[PDB]
């Protein structure tokens, strides 16, 4: 009798749901990880539960989620970010815990095919610290020259040694925090990631 | 700091230890009796005919 | 008649290998999977291949009749029209597969912002309209000639066959080869260098299968144009047309394995469902 | 607050055209279906037209179809052409959202007085007037030619109260459910074709005309109108 | 004196264990060994609710056994008409990271919460038409994992900050706090008389709170991993729990210990959801292994399987009249079984 009007209303709000889904699928979602005071705030500012930051770069809408304020175990909610395009990981070179966090995230069952964009912030501060103190303090098994470039390369290798999945890539960039190129680096990495994901969805990769 | 936490813990344990407890066989019999008394009116273990199923 | 037996057995194996494959792919993709952009193309391709699959018995009856049509004019105008519609719809859907693959590879930002199920449905509908336009001359020009009544075409034939050749072979072949060559060339740098060999093999196999299935049809079409039926070697061309059409239709049974069954999720879902 | 103000009425030459408007405020206008209900000076309520939420569905009365148009700025329109002398009425605008458990016809407008110089379900109210005193119990009944009970268990009878000088107000919807804000003294009951509205402890604010309306199928039809007067 | 307090705690725990062992004269299996098994239980899918686009995390039935609310991380709280498949309301959420949702037993409100550390109240019976945010409860420093209505004015929430809270919707303040868990409070259920509730946290323990006094009455520890689901028996004298240890256990309140364990050797995935039948004879649990297992609560035998979900079974609820059971899943689908 008047269930026809209810059916009409249900169809209308189903149409709204579909439109919302189409609008939402355009965003590129990125999980933003790293230790505390690792430069996460710095890069999200260069461009209480969960902080989302949205920006647009070269016709892509980026959705950045920071989960540092969740002062509880990640294993109960880390699956809520299973579908992110990529993971942003920040490391303060001028500072072990970061290595274990990267190892846990990289080999998570929900992030097997998820690529990680690795940021090595505070490059200048790291160089000053090397000029002040040797880098062998953090890594006892570090054998080689105590120059900036080789120490940074060793740290970069130490992070990428934590990856076992061949179906994922790690994009490492070094920043000095006196730069505005981070959006561009994220853009290039995410373009590469989307090409890979589209190819995998087509069965050609 | 830890002294207050330990005092609260031991107080809570004392409170929990001071609860009257019945025999387990009695509790199992009570559960079984409840399930038996309500068996006829439960539609999931007894498949209701399509006449009375609002999801037919 | 060795050509007739060969065409019959090729149609038979196509039938027995395409009904299971296409039916399984259709069921899995349209009922046990959700609507994605990649899924719409497979749905439409499997529709075309399955209506091709339901059509080979008619071709088998046609061969068994040995050029005799006891039916009316309407069936003679309808059945070949539907068969041609489905085959060339499959061809255009393969071209759409290649175009979408090249587009997602080379325009990732545009595909991020503008690629969805609706646009895939629109392009599939346009492909179906184009296939209907392609088969319209088939419906118009097929007639029955009365020793015994037989189905056969009535200057217009030249235009029909040349347009068929071009639009259904050359542009699709060039587009597919170019798109897959560009994808392979893109696979040279970055993270894709380690899987460029696999991508190259997949592209080569699919392009080669399409070519071997669909070329001899077009070559014997142009020879039928060039050689009069009454002249010598016309009988040979007429005899082997049947087997060339059989090869053209075998692409229908080949397509599921080549497109839907390279998807790991599709393979898992099909194995679970069976 | 939820408002529905109507305008555009006046003295009209016969055969002309006039446009009625229904300006909406205080509620989500887009999610509600709108109705036009008119009341002749000596007659009762008469359903006119309906436009759904989203404009997908539109309905007209038999004596209205082809001559009126319903369209919906948060406003609803009633474009009327070829007006006859039988169109003289105060026209009401009604919001009628529809979903499971919802209460249609819950709010009515202030009204716009406009003056011009076969298979339908019949809703009959046998009694047109009843004498009643405050503090007593009065029951008002009406019948329907066709059964209002549906296969889904809902019976579509609606009760409306129109105090002197005011617009109709929804009291009971779907023959058993009490509308929001209505005092608990009002009770509705019925069985298929016979329905009654029972009032306990009558007050001075319950004096008016009571209309019962069916919503089983379009066109929506009202009863004759039972009037309860003091003393 | 810290060592003395630790020794006192240890001896109190030993005394509790001995007292519980004293009341274990016989087991539930030895009591129900002589009753007839339920036999094979075959539930078919009656409805499939296709509106959501991301993983469904929570669902809850109405008291009318026809209306249901569901939560997905696509950002929408959908109110469903189960009988007709019609969608009654669609509520857009400020934060898409929802992990719980509740329906008021009056039917006028729905609750919602998740990674934003907020329980939001939504009015369904607004005079202005649409559904509006009536209240947003913000006192938790950790994520909201569950919430359940007691009435129109008070609601109980469990949180990842290892606490449970009782609120007043009108004032928006925590009337009572429930502390004592050492892990994330991950699940919550209220007793049929709403005078007490049980919660299961990630410390592999379940506690029995009462809303009036705000204290813990009993603690139940039998599981080996984090408890993810919890539910009372229909009588209110027992409850069941589900853990990541791939087991379900039944606990008696009046006996203060576990009665039965529900597990099988080839069951490895953890339990995400658990519910009881109308009579309590059937225990229905959702699993990470994409299925739902039906248990005979009195015999601890598998009686049926609800297969038909393509991803993790996230949530499951049985109607108040017992006519149907709903399962939600990470495949973004809600199924009604009967
Ligand atoms: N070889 C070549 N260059 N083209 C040649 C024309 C091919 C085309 N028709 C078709 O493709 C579709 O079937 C054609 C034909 C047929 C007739 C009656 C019933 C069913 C099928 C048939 C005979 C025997 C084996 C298969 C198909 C066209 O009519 O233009």
């Amino acid at each position: 009798a008047e269930e026809r009007a209810a059916l009409e209303r249900s169809k209308a709000i189903e149409k709204n749901l579909k439109e919302d889904g189409i609008s939402a699928a355009k965003d590129v979602k990125l999980l933003l990880l790293g230790a505390d005071n690792s430069g996460k705030s710095t890069i999200v500012k260069q461009m209480t539960g969960i902080v989302e930051t949205h920006f647009t770069f070269k016709n892509l809408h980026f959705r950045l989620f920071d989960v540092g304020g969740q002062r509880s175990e990640r294993k109960k909610w880390i699956h809520c970010f299973e579908d992110v395009t990529a993971i942003i990981f920040c490391v303060d070179l001028s500072d072990h815990e970061s290595l274990m966090l990267f190892d846990s995230i990289c080999n998570n069952k929900f992030f097997i095919d998820t690529s990680i964009i690795l940021f090595l912030n505070k490059k200048d501060l790291f160089g000053e610290k090397i000029k002040k103190s040797p880098l062998t303090i953090c890594f006892p098994e570090y054998t080689g020259p105590n120059t900036y470039e080789d120490a940074a390369a060793y740290i970069q290798a130490q992070f990428e040694s934590k990856n076992r999945s061949p179906n994922k890539e790690i994009y490492c960039h070094m920043t000095c925090a006196t730069d505005t190129n981070n959006a561009q680096v994220i853009f290039d990495a995410v373009t590469d990631i989307i090409i890979a994901n589209n190819l995998r969805g087509c069965g050609l990769y | 700091a830890s002294i207050a936490q330990a005092r609260k813990l031991v107080e809570q344990l004392k409170m929990e230890a001071n609860i009257d407890r019945i025999k387990v066989s009695k509790a199992a019999a009570d559960l079984m009796a409840y399930c038996e008394a309500h068996a006829k009116e439960d539609p999931l273990l007894t498949p209701v005919p399509a006449s009375e199923n609002p999801f037919r | 008649e060795p050509p007739v037996i060969l065409s019959m057995v090729i149609l038979s194996l196509t039938f027995l290998l395409g009904l299971p494959g296409n039916g399984l792919v259709l069921w899995v993709a349209g009922l046990k999977m959700q609507r994605t952009v990649n899924t719409i193309w497979f749905l439409h391709l499997t529709l075309a291949d399955l209506l091709c699959c339901l059509s080979l018995p008619f071709s088998l009856a046609h061969l068994a009749l040995q050029g005799q049509w006891p039916y009316g004019r309407f069936l003679c105008k309808l059945i070949p029209s539907i068969i041609v519609l489905n085959m060339f719809a499959s061809v255009f859907l393969l071209t759409a597969i290649s175009l979408d693959r090249c587009l997602v590879v080379f325009k990732p930002i545009w595909c991020q912002n503008h690629r969805n199920v609706g646009m895939a449905c629109s392009i599939c509908g346009c492909i179906w309209v184009v296939a209907f336009v392609m088969c319209i001359p088939v419906f118009v020009y097929r007639e029955i000639f009365t020793n015994h009544n037989r189905c056969g075409y009535k200057t217009p034939l030249v235009a029909i066959t040349i347009t068929r050749l071009v639009v259904g072979f050359l542009l699709p072949s060039v587009i597919m080869i170019a798109c897959y060559s560009f994808i392979v060339f893109r696979m040279q740098r970055g993270r894709f260098a380690k899987s460029q060999s696999k991508t190259f093999r997949v592209a080569v196999v699919v392009v080669a299968v399409f070519l071997v299935c669909w070329t001899p049809y077009h070559i014997f079409g142009v020879l039928s144009l060039l050689t009069d039926p009454e002249t010598p070697l016309g009988k040979t061309l007429m005899s082997w047309d049947h087997v060339c059409i059989a090869l053209a239709s075998a692409n229908s049974c080949f397509n599921p394995f080549l497109y839907a069954l390279l998807g790991k999720d599709f393979r898992k879902k099909a194995r679970q469902s069976i | 607050d939820v408002q529905l103000v109507e305008s555009g009425g006046g003295l009209v030459q016969p055969g002309g055209s006039r446009k009625l408007s229904c300006s909406a405020s205080g509620f989500a206008f887009s999610s509600f279906g709108m109705h036009w209900v008119r009341q002749a000076p000596e007659k009762g309520l008469e359903w006119v037209a309906y436009i759904s939420s989203g404009s997908g569905t539109i309905y007209y009365a038999d004596t209205v179809k082809g001559r009126f148009t319903i369209s919906r700025k948060n406003t609803l329109f009633l474009q009327m052409t070829s007006l006859r002398s039988e169109d003289t009425a105060m026209y009401y605008c009604v919001r009628s959202i529809y979903y499971y458990g919802s209460s249609p016809f819950d709010f009515w407008g202030q009204g716009t007085t406009l003056t011009v110089s076969g298979s339908d379900i019949v809703m009959t109210q046998a009694t047109s007037s009843v004498p009643v005193t405050p503090g007593e119990s009065v029951s008002i009944s009406c019948r329907s030619s066709k059964s209002l009970l549906h296969s889904n268990g809902n019976t579509y009878l609606y009760w409306f109260l129109q105090r002197p000088g005011q617009s109709p107000q929804l009291l009971i919807y779907r023959m058993s459910n009490l509308a929001s804000g209505v005092p608990d003294r009002f009770s509705g009951s019925g069985s298929g074709t016979a329905f009654t509205l029972t009032i306990s402890r009558l007050e001075a604010e319950d004096v008016g005309v009571y209309y019962c309306m069916q919503h089983l199928e379009y066109p929506l039809t009202f009863g004759a109108g039972t009037k309860l007067e003091l003393k | 004196e810290l060592d003395q307090l630790r020794q006192e705690a240890e001896q109190l725990k030993n005394q509790i264990r001995d007292a519980r062992k004293a009341c274990a004269d016989a087991t539930l299996s030895q009591i129900t060994n002589n009753i007839d098994p339920v036999g094979r239980i075959q539930m078919r899918t009656r409805r499939t609710l296709r509106g959501h686009l991301a993983k469904i995390y929570a669902m809850h039935w109405g008291t009318d056994s026809r209306l249901l609310v569901s939560a997905s991380q696509d950002g929408k709280l959908i109110i469903w008409d189960s009988y007709t498949t019609n969608k009654v309301h669609a509520i857009p959420l400020r934060s898409s990271w929802v992990m719980t949702c509740a329906y008021a037993p009056s039917g006028n409100y729905v609750a919602c919460g998740g990674l934003d550390n907020i329980c939001s109240i939504y009015n369904l019976k607004t005079r202005e038409g649409n559904v509006r945010v009536s209240r947003e409860l913000a006192g938790h420093t950790g994520y909201l994992s569950c919430c359940r209505f007691l009435d129109d004015n008070q609601i109980v929430t469990s949180s990842g900050d290892t606490t449970c809270a009782l609120w007043d919707i009108e004032t928006g303040q925590q009337t009572t706090t429930f502390t004592g868990h050492t892990g994330d409070v991950m699940s919550l259920s209220l007793a049929p008389d709403t005078r007490l509730f049980v919660s299961g946290a990630c410390d592999a323990s379940a506690k029995l709170w009462d809303v009036r006094e705000g204290m813990c009455r009993q603690t139940f520890t039998g599981h080996e991993s984090d408890i993810n689901a919890i539910c009372f028996f229909p009588n209110g004298n027992a409850f069941a729990t589900g853990s990541d240890d791939a087991t379900c256990r039944l606990f008696d309140l009046r006996a203060d210990q576990e009665l039965m364990t529900y597990s099988h050797d080839n069951i490895i995935c953890g339990i995400t959801s658990v519910s009881f039948s109308k009579s309590g004879r059937l225990l229905l649990a959702g699993y990470d292994d994409f299925n739902c297992n039906v248990w005979d609560a009195l015999k601890a035998d598998r009686a049926g399987v609800l297969a038909g979900h393509d991803n993790r079974v996230s949530c499951l609820g049985v109607t108040d009249d017992g006519m149907a059971v709903a399962t939600g899943s990470w495949d973004s689908f809600l199924k009604i079984w009967n």
